[PDB]
């Protein structure tokens, strides 16, 4: 498949934060 | 009515249905499925241990520790699925939760930028870090035993080959993820060495080290590494293959950049922490997060530990496979009406 951005995982959420 | 799947019985009906062909594995057919109960998907591997005492190992160890475990980055045991008596049950169905993808399979069709690749080194580690405080050694990690979604979530799975890190005391198609002291000597930095070789995967869509045998995966690891300085010569034990590496013709160590041109430098920089050849002065799992090249991701607080040590005491190669399947039988029983 592909990759969706790093940021519609959820773990990455928090890392944005 | 029992479900087939490649003139295969699958028979985990009526609660899971829609039932589709994932791959195969280690003796048995995974599927994608509908959970009709929970109104949810999830994968299905269908085992069949009970002929092999190593095959019983596996599955004993894979659901006992699967079931002990609960983190983000590792997969989870769902429910099992097997026949209401011992003497009916031939094979054991364990529903997890059903990803996307493989990193071996995605690394098949994909180049992954620099982006993906450090943020799966990060759930690999956030993952091991866990498994690691339970003082267990996963000791199979490679890339399709990574998981994955879309959403760039990445889970650990195959645990069957696992047990607990002692100092000190059966294959595996592949010796390309295996550490030298392995070769050559158990202990948590045989872990840290199998991510330093997915992390090199990732990075140039091939294998570092993909020798066809014993000596010529040692050849393959001392072709980059270059021949051990000594330190690591006389850090061994076994004086067999101590000579047997003094017996072998000089080798130059390549520089990481000359490989993986095209790698961010921290990554290279970490990378050589990991595949260092002297397993004492190789990178832990809690240092390897704290490295720069993961500095965007790294949240000690955010990164769960262990409660306890998993509890491995139980014999381990020993046992008869009837008395597997026993335990086997218990172990599912959580599982089962009337418990
Ligand atoms: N939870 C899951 N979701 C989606 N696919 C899965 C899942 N678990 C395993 N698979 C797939 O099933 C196939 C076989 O892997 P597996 O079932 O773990 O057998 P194996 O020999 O135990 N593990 P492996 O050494 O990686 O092949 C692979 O194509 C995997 O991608």
């Amino acid at each position: 498949p592909q990759l969706k951005p790093i940021e519609s995982s959820i773990l990455a959420q928090r890392r944005v934060r | 009515g029992p479900e087939m799947v490649r003139g295969q019985v699958f028979d985990v009906g009526p609660r899971y249905t829609n039932l589709s062909y994932i791959g195969e594995g280690a003796y048995g057919m995974v599927c994608s499925a509908y959970d009709n109960v929970n109104k949810v998907r999830v994968a299905i591997k269908k085992i069949s241990p009970f002929e092999h005492q190593t095959y019983c190992q596996r599955t004993l160890r894979e659901i006992k520790i699967l079931l002990a475990f609960r983190h983000e980055n590792i997969i989870g045991i769902n429910d099992i699925i097997r026949a209401p008596t011992i003497e009916q049950m031939k094979d054991v169905y364990i529903v997890q939760d059903l990803m996307e993808t493989d990193l071996y399979k995605l690394l098949k069709t994909q180049h992954l930028s620099n982006d993906h690749i450090c943020y799966f080194l990060y759930q690999i580690l956030r993952g091991l870090k866990y498994i690691h405080s339970a003082n267990v050694l996963h000791r199979d990690l490679k890339p399709s035993n990574l998981l994955l979604n879309t959403t760039c979530d990445l889970k650990i799975c195959d645990f069957g080959l696992a047990r607990v890190a002692d100092p000190d005391h059966e294959y595996v198609a592949t010796r390309w993820y295996r550490a030298p002291e392995i070769m050559l000597n158990y202990t948590k930095s045989i872990d840290i060495w199998s991510v330093g070789c997915i992390l090199a995967e990732m990075l140039s869509n091939r294998p570092i080290f993909p020798g066809k045998h014993y000596l010529d995966q040692l050849n393959h690891i001392l072709g980059i590494l270059g021949s051990p300085s000594q330190e690591d010569l006389n850090c061994i034990i076994n004086l067999k293959a101590r000579n047997y590496l003094l017996s072998l013709p000089h080798k130059n160590k390549v520089p990481w950049n000359r490989l993986f041109p095209n790698a961010d430098s921290k990554a290279l920089d970490l990378l050589d922490k990991m595949l260092t050849f002297n397993p004492h002065k190789r990178i832990e799992v809690e240092q390897a997060l704290a490295h720069p090249y993961l500095a965007q991701y790294y949240d000690p607080s955010d990164e769960p530990i262990a409660e306890a040590p998993f509890k491995f005491d139980m014999e381990l190669d020993d046992l008869p496979k009837e008395k597997l399947k026993e335990l086997i039988f218990e172990e599912t029983a959580r599982f089962q009406p009337g418990y």
